């Protein structure tokens, strides 16, 4: 019954992996405790997607929880919902990556990495169709990024088959000060550009400007970054736990975005944009929720769509609405804005409808786009990356680890090639 | 309070806004959460003149 | 007026007929394309051939995977080398 | 002693399925646990009392099918018959002809063939799928392969679902169609393209459905393909046999493929004429398939009527229609009409959105403008084609990139066959 085995990775993978199971578990009908209370049967429909049926009724996550950082588990545990999860699912080690990629990837996350797949091969046995994988994590750090990216290579060995999906965080120096956090973000992304087949760009840029410049939060703290992650992760998976017609697996969601293998890096966006504590006076009607969805302002990775094109997009709207509405408005936006949407994919955006919406919303919208502007994403990280690279600094921490330079030399040019393929496609006209 | 807004200041570069809780009388060594005081930020960030 | 009606049957809960307007204007049978037995060992021959593609593809994937895990040993090995 | 096999594969042909045995079933007054408490010609489609439906329905992924095996109508098909897989297609054509159709091809084959151990002069397949989805246009060709090896002599009727943007799921539904159509041409006796953009817009349109549901779709497809076999349920006159489908409606192997229109559409009003329904079958906007018949030539044309309907009255209606419309026959065909009057009633689901009519028509022609369908697949197949948008998820599963070409290769050589049959002198 397409299952989806969950894994979260280091200090930001289990706290947004968390918050994913906190939001997803509430439009579900689950308590902490894994028993149902809702009054609609959609919530239970396609629950066995992301959780497992134990004895007594009860459900339980199919996720699997591994941090370095010995004291991530407290904290998980310690959580609203950490009652819920597999006790044997928590891998942990003892000595953290300490934002090192190679410690994460070569040295202590290589010493944990068989008691994970251990416990993914035993979660994935036990699925009647297993559909593929999720991975939040982020880029920036060591377990997250080297040890996620290692896990996503063994998964990959034992499953080759199987969809690979990630919910990867890119650094922002607006949100750490960490000096190497380019390193292991381009270390990361030569691994996802080769090992993934789709990847969710939540990017800490995009989200720490959308909590300061629309929120109006002075400083935003996590918890603020977080809110829109889980708001995200939400709305892009939507389709994968309720019933529907359109990118209702990760392999139908994969033939419908995915047109280049290596050009499976998504813009995240969604609306209403909300704070925690933000009370909605009224829904949004059809027209709101489809421009501000398209908006650069709620975009969760830092790049400008009209600097672009959209090979494919999937458009995803939660509530009751008029779907006559929402198709007019849907052809409205492609028709008006015909010159950011390649001429060579027709009928390139999907439209689903979901009549369950998310907590505190009447209407909400979700949007993933594949859209040859994600390249400012990457420029940017290349262009802090070649910053230190080429003053060979702090190369010592990873050599030291056994790395070999060559390896930051052959992820600089891989992302590069990514960004001159994006370009390329950019500038492909329909002949 | 006026710490923690001199802090946010001298990361986000905001000259005159340091200037501001300068003289309305901020503490100078303000800590944030990790020790360091608004001259580790502005270090940090390369903001000359708030350094100054 | 040049209608010629020829019926052709009448059953239980049905009735058919034609009706002949005018005749074709062709009198003969043109060539354009024309128009023979396809095999089951053939089809097997074109199932099996992509079976095997499809199983190469994953073979050259899982070189790939596992030349990565050749190097992760050179890292280890090369850490030990140092400390 | 003619029996009938249906098959329908994937979700569409499933669905549209269930609409068809759901009219068939009102029509021959068949309760839904297989009970008629009421001509035998209907033991060509149904085999203590019970009337088992001669289908079998064929899925990659079960949540379809077990909808049907839940359903009012559970205990109508046998288990045996309701066959579902695993894991689905995926969108992709060489997923459900190669990876995922290898699987479950020899058990499909052996629930047919148990269909057909029940049959004392079986005729043949009406087969049901869509053109878009993985299993609807993979394993439908891959079936279409074995059916001609395994029963070479009996006949192959399509229902084809035609892909339409507002109601598509899949962006690469113009790659599995020319890739289906190419793969299942030589195996096809007589294709019903069904247009979901045409049947879409006759929702909206002559119904005032605002936005039209596969529910108001199915049921308006039903009615045509009730319509169409109405001949070899009851004891008709016009098309009884599945072979006399080739023999009026088909006359090169290649074009095989004939347009319906059908009429009246009417929202569930005084009664519409032989004359008025026999003029809708000539207006493009009550056609399953989108496509201008004016602009190109008839080489077949049937009136299928059903309902109160005077032979004298079809005779006038068609009289009048050619002196006060242009409608141009290839030269090597004679410009006429195959009528036929089925005196059964049509009949509507009680609840559904079509009104019952005293009389109704179905005309089935093979024009040359259903080309015009077949153009806007193609060119949409070249845009993506041209930059390889999408063939990798074709590659990876076994496929070569040379089947594409052949296929598209194959369609232009369809189109022009459609353009030499067309040319005067
Ligand atoms: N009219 C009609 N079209 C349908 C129906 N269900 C799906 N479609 C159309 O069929 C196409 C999608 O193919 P499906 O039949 O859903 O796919 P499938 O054969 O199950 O194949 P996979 O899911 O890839 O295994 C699109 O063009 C849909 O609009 C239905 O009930 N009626
Ligand atoms: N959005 C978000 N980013 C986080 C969070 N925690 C850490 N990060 C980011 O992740 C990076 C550090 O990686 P982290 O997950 O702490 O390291 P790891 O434990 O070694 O995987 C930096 O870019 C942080 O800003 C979180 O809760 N939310
Ligand atoms: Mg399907």
């Amino acid at each position: 019954m397409r299952e989806i085995v969950h894994i979260q990775a280091g200090q930001c993978g289990n706290q947004i992996g968390a918050k994913f199971w906190e939001v997803i578990s509430d439009e579900h009908g689950i308590d902490p405790t894994g028993s149902y209370h809702g009054d609609s049967d959609l919530q239970l429909e396609r629950i066995n997607v992301y959780y497992n049926e134990a004895t007594g009724n009860k459900y339980v996550p199919r996720a699997i929880l591994v941090d370095l950082e010995p004291g991530t588990m407290d904290s998980v545990r310690s959580g609203p919902f950490g009652q819920i999860f597999r006790p044997d699912n928590f891998v942990f080690g003892q000595s953290g990556a300490g934002n090192n990629w190679a410690k994460g990837h070569y040295t202590e996350g290589a010493e944990l990495v068989d008691s994970v797949l251990d416990v993914v091969r035993k979660e994935s046995e036990s699925c009647d169709c297993l559909q593929g994988f999720q991975l939040t994590h982020s880029l920036g750090g060591g377990t997250g990024s080297g040890m996620g990216t290692l896990l996503i290579s063994k998964i990959r060995e034992e499953y080759p088959d199987r969809i690979m999906n990630t919910f990867s965080v890119m650094p922002s120096p607006k949100v750490s000060d960490t000096v190497v956090e380019p390193y292991n973000a381009t270390l990361s992304v030569h691994q996802l550009v080769e090992n993934t087949d789709e990847t969710y760009c939540i990017d800490n840029e995009a989200l720490y400007d959308i909590c300061f410049r629309t929120l109006k939060l002075t400083t935003p703290t996590y918890g603020d970054l977080n809110h829109l992650v889980s708001a995200t992760m939400s709305g892009v998976t939507t389709c994968l736990r309720f019933p529907g017609q359109l990118n209702a697996d990760l392999r139908k969601l994969a033939v419908n975005m995915v047109p280049f293998p290596r050009l499976h890096f998504f813009m995240p966006g969604f609306a209403p944009l909300t704070s925690r504590g933000s009370q909605q006076y009224r829904a949004l009607t059809v027209p709101e929720l489809t421009q501000q969805m398209f908006d650069s302002k709620n975009m969760m990775a830092a790049c400008d769509p009209r600097h672009g094109r959209y090979l494919t997009v999937a458009a995803i709207f939660r509530g009751r609405m008029s779907m006559k509405e929402v198709d007019e408005q849907m052809l409205n936006v492609q028709n008006k804005n015909s010159s950011y949407f390649v001429e060579w994919i027709p009928n390139n955006v999907k439209t689903a409808v979901c009549d369950i919406p998310p907590r505190g919303l009447k209407m909400s919208a979700t949007f993933i786009g594949n859209s040859t502007a994600i390249q400012e994403l990457f420029k940017r990280i290349s262009e802090q990356f070649t910053a230190m690279f080429r003053r060979k600094a702090f190369l010592h921490w990873y050599t030291g680890e056994g790395m070999d330079e060559m390896e930051f030399t052959e992820a600089e040019s891989n992302m590069n090639d990514l960004v001159s393929e994006y370009q390329q496609y950019q500038d492909a006209t329909a002949d | 309070d006026l710490g923690k807004k001199l802090l946010e200041a001298a990361r986000a570069g905001q000259d005159d806004e340091v200037r501001i809780l300068m003289a309305n009388g901020a503490d100078v060594n303000a800590e944030d959460d990790s020790g360091k005081t608004p001259l580790h930020l502005a270090a940090i960030k390369g903001h000359l003149e708030i350094v100054e | 007026a040049d209608m010629e009606v020829i019926e052709l049957n009448k059953a239980t809960s049905g009735q058919s007929w034609e009706v002949i307007l005018k005749p074709p204007s062709f009198d003969g049978v043109p060539e354009f394309n024309a128009s023979r037995d396809p095999s089951l060992e053939e089809i097997q021959k074109k199932l099996e051939a992509a079976e095997e593609r499809r199983k190469a593809h994953f073979a050259a994937m899982l070189e790939r995977l596992q030349e990565k895990d050749k190097h992760a040993e050179e890292v280890r090995k090369n850490k030990e080398l140092k400390e | 002693m003619r029996e009938c096999i249906s098959i329908h594969v994937g979700q569409a042909g499933v669905q549209i399925g269930n609409a068809c045995w759901e009219l068939y079933c009102l029509e021959h007054g068949i309760q839904p646990d297989g009970q008629m408490p009421s001509d035998d010609s209907f033991n060509t489609f149904f085999s203590a009392g019970k009337h088992v439906p001669r289908a079998v329905f064929v899925d990659l992924e079960p949540t379809v099918i077990d909808e049907v095996r839940t359903g009012t109508y559970r205990q109508l098909f046998h288990p045996e018959q309701l066959i579902t897989g695993k894991e689905d297609a995926a969108n992709n054509y060489a997923r459900g002809h190669y990876t995922i159709g290898k699987e479950i091809i020899d058990l499909v084959l052996d629930r047919i063939r148990k269909l057909a151990d029940q049959c004392t002069g079986l005729q043949g397949f009406l087969v049901f799928h869509s053109f878009g989805g993985g299993t609807g246009s993979g394993f439908t060709s891959l079936l279409m392969e074995r059916l001609s090896v395994d029963y070479g002599k009996k006949s192959k009727l399509e229902f084809s679902i035609y892909p339409a943007p507002q109601v598509s799921t899949a962006v690469v539904e113009p790659y599995n169609s020319i890739l289906t159509t190419h793969t299942t041409l030589e195996h096809s006796d007589c294709a019903f393209m069904v247009d979901n953009e045409a049947i879409y817009d006759i929702c909206r349109r002559n119904l005032d459905i605002e936005r039209p549901t596969y529910t108001n779709l199915n049921r308006l497809i039903s009615q045509i393909v009730s319509s169409i076999t109405a001949s070899l349920r009851f004891d008709g006159a016009l098309n009884v046999d599945l072979t006399e489908f080739q023999t009026n409606l088909v006359p090169y192997p290649r074009i095989h493929f004939p347009l319906a229109t059908y009429a009246p559409v009417i929202s569930a009003h005084e009664q519409l004429s032989v004359a008025e329904i026999t003029n809708a079958c000539f207006e493009p906007a009550n056609q399953m398939v989108k496509c201008d018949p004016r602009h190109g030539k008839y080489m077949a044309c049937c009136l299928l009527y059903r309902g109160d309907v005077v032979p004298k009255d079809v005779n006038a209606a068609i009289a009048t229609i050619k002196t006060k419309r242009s409608i141009q026959f290839v030269d090597w065909c004679p410009t006429g009409f195959k009528v036929g009057i089925n005196y059964q009633p049509p009949t509507v689901v009680p609840g559904g959105d079509l009104a019952k009519v005293q009389r109704a028509v179905c005309m089935l022609s093979n024009t040359t403008a259903i080309a015009e369908a077949w153009a806007r697949l193609d060119h949409k197949f070249d845009l993506m084609y041209a930059k390889r948008a999408f063939v990798h998820w074709y590659v990876g599963e076994g496929m070569e990139e040379g089947e594409f070409s052949e296929a598209r290769e194959d369609m232009a050589a369809l189109e022009k066959d459609y353009e030499e049959v067309g040319v005067d002198s």
